[PDB]
């Protein structure tokens, strides 16, 4: 986590504009749909047969927010990322099994739902902050996997 | 592979970018340059500053060379031969250096394209750029 | 793409592997199992201890599949039918884990292989992994 | 490094067994073979046309023996890679342009070129010691990237 002020200054104001519910509901449905491979966590979620199905099953858009949820807690202990995602780790590795590169896939599609929502906004270095955070969570979230 | 979907997609996409195209390639080049500074290895020779003219050129040309491909979205192998030729045997970029500029190029068009930036059309745009990706590549060994 | 040098080396090689390439099989997914503890996020229902017999069986599964890939080498994506659309389909191990396994395999021909592991065969049997690992995830999407 | 002073322990005395100059040369003509692409550094060794014409240059075997060197006197510093390569961690960078994925192709060849020299020594807990080490260079080595 090498965020200089003005990186963590940036990251904090746009996340202020930013609607949880919403976002995260966009963020998991959308990884459900370009990387299709990840629906395998999420068969009981039903119908994910098409981007439609996807984006607007009630139980993707709960998800979504959960995660998002977390997420959020995390920026705010950008400084210890890793103890505040301890047992959300061990939780991911030991019970779900979730494979850690779905961390940096979800931070990839996160990154573009920002540039979506935000538009001119999210100028090229407030994506590079965002980047080096979603890669401080991915990395935070698999460090208890054994 | 690309499936009709996938093609009817991207050409809609990306006829939408028209004349922008240029600008860009040129502001992905700097995303990616700001996000993964690995990648400014391949440009020790550049100007890299903001409004580099050498960045603008060369935004315009990845542009036109992805504009060469949705052209040729059944073909994209002999369009692109090319490129991959000198990819291959002239600048041998690494592999992971693609995925890179495929993600930059991705945030790019849904910071400009709200309305077609549609699920269904990013999944389609990110095999798209996977494949271009793929052939640039494949003569590497 | 596999040249005939290449498909030349990989049946010499894997011709040497003979009676053992379950064992092979089994031990490289050993070191998988230890060198990138991540990737045992896919097998929660086995015994990956060593020398169970979940894991050995599982290694001479796979070290069977190569076999039939070296016999198919000039028709690869017709011999792994089956296996793509399984792993694509059922499995959904992400990609980047085939990666992996393709280097715990070369590791262990290496160290059983000594005299014909040379760099021109290494070489060759890392394109054949990649081209395998191509193959097994080309209907991912 | 996240080393086990038994992961440590087997780490060094594999290495007491290791021909740097033999193992060095190796590794990097392997590397400038198996990833032909790598090449693009060392044009002005010569002919790199053939595994044998690379095999054989004096100059690959050579640069092979500063880098095994370099990476042999690191294992010195297991606890503080970072301060070991800040300054090779520059001139990379600064001087040579040399891409940091490169640093992650040459250790999975060095990990190759060991299993090929020891055997049966390579035992997969070896290996797994080994790849950490290889890592944990890799990153140091990029550590000052920017
Ligand atoms: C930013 C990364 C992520 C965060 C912060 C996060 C957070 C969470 C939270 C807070 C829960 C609920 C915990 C509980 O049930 O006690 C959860 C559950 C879960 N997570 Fe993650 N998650 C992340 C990424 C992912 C990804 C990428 C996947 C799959 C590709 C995934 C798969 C799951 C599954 C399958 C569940 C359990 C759902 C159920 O109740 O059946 N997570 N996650
Ligand atoms: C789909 C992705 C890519 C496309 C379409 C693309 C296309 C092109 C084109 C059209 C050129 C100019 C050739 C000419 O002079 O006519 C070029 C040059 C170049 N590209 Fe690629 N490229 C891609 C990916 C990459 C990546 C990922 C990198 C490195 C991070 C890279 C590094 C270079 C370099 C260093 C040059 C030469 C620039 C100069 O000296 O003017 N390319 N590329
Ligand atoms: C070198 C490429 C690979 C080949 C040729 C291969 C081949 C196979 C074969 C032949 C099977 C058994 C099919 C059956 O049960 O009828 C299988 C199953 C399976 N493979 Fe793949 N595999 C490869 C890579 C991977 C990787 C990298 C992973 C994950 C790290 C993986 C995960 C699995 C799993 C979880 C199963 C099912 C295990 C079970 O429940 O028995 N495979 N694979
Ligand atoms: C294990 C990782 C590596 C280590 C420890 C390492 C270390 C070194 C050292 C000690 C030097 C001597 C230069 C000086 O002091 O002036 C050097 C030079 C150099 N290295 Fe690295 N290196 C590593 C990986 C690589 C890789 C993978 C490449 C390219 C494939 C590379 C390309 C170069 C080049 C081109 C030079 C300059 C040689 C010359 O002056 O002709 N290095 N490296």
């Amino acid at each position: 986590m090498h965020l200089t002020p003005e990186e963590k200054s940036a990251v904090t104001a746009l996340w202020g504009k930013v609607n949880v519910d919403e976002v995260g509901g966009e963020a998991l449905g959308r990884l459900l749909v370009v990387a299709p491979w990840t629906q395998r966590f999420f068969e009981s979620f039903g119908d994910l047969s098409t981007p439609d199905a996807v984006m607007g099953n009630p139980k993707v858009k709960a998800h979504g927010k959960k995660v998002l949820g977390a997420f959020s807690d995390g920026l705010a202990h950008l400084d210890n990322l890793k103890g505040t995602f301890a047992t959300l780790s061990e939780l991911h590795c030991d019970k779900l099994h979730v494979d850690p590169e779905n961390f940096r896939l979800l931070g990839n599609v996160l990154v573009c739902v920002l540039a979506h929502h935000f538009g001119k906004e999210f100028t090229p270095p407030v994506q590079a902050a965002y980047q080096k955070v979603v890669a401080g969570v991915a990395n935070a979230l698999a460090h208890k996997y054994h | 592979v690309l499936s009709p979907a996938d093609k009817t997609n991207v050409k809609a996409a990306w006829g939408k970018v028209g004349a922008h195209a240029g600008e860009y390639g040129a502001e992905a080049l700097e995303r990616m340059f700001l996000s993964f500074p690995t990648t400014k290895t391949y440009f020790p020779h550049f100007d890299l500053s903001h409004g580099s003219a050498q960045v603008k050129g060369h935004g315009k040309k990845v542009a036109d060379a992805l504009t060469n491909a949705v052209a040729h979205v059944d073909d994209m192998p002999n369009a692109l031969s090319a490129l991959s030729d000198l990819h291959a045997h002239k600048l041998r970029v690494d592999p992971v250096n693609f995925k890179l500029l495929s993600h930059c190029l991705l945030v790019t068009l849904a910071a400009h394209l709200p309305a077609e930036f549609t699920p269904a059309v990013h999944a389609s745009l990110d095999k798209f750029l996977a494949s271009v990706s793929t052939v640039l590549t494949s003569k590497y060994r």
